[PDB]
């Protein structure tokens, strides 16, 4: 995941979890009720 | 389990470009509607028939 230098760890989705969904995703799904 | 179609790989790296070669003219098509049917009622009638 090398993309020229960018991180884009957090909006492509994380392997370790369940619902395989990316970081800022996660806030939403709990922010939002 | 509904599927989202195929799975595809773009093969990502730092000296790999895709230029098409060739060209495919495709003529797609699109109904939208403009209008609808102009209705009138008569309130007498309808509600005091005869």
């Amino acid at each position: 995941k090398y993309f020229g230098g960018f991180n884009f760890s957090q909006i492509l989705p994380d392997p370790s979890k369940p619902s395989k969904r990316s970081p800022i995703e996660d806030l939403l799904f709990n922010k939002v009720t | 389990t509904m599927s989202l179609g195929a799975e595809n790989s773009v093969a990502y790296s730092n000296n790999s470009i895709a230029i098409p070669t060739n060209f495919t003219i495709s003529v797609t098509t699109e109904i939208l509607p403009v209008s609808m049917t102009k209705t009138s009622v008569d309130c007498t009638m309808y509600i005091c028939g005869d």
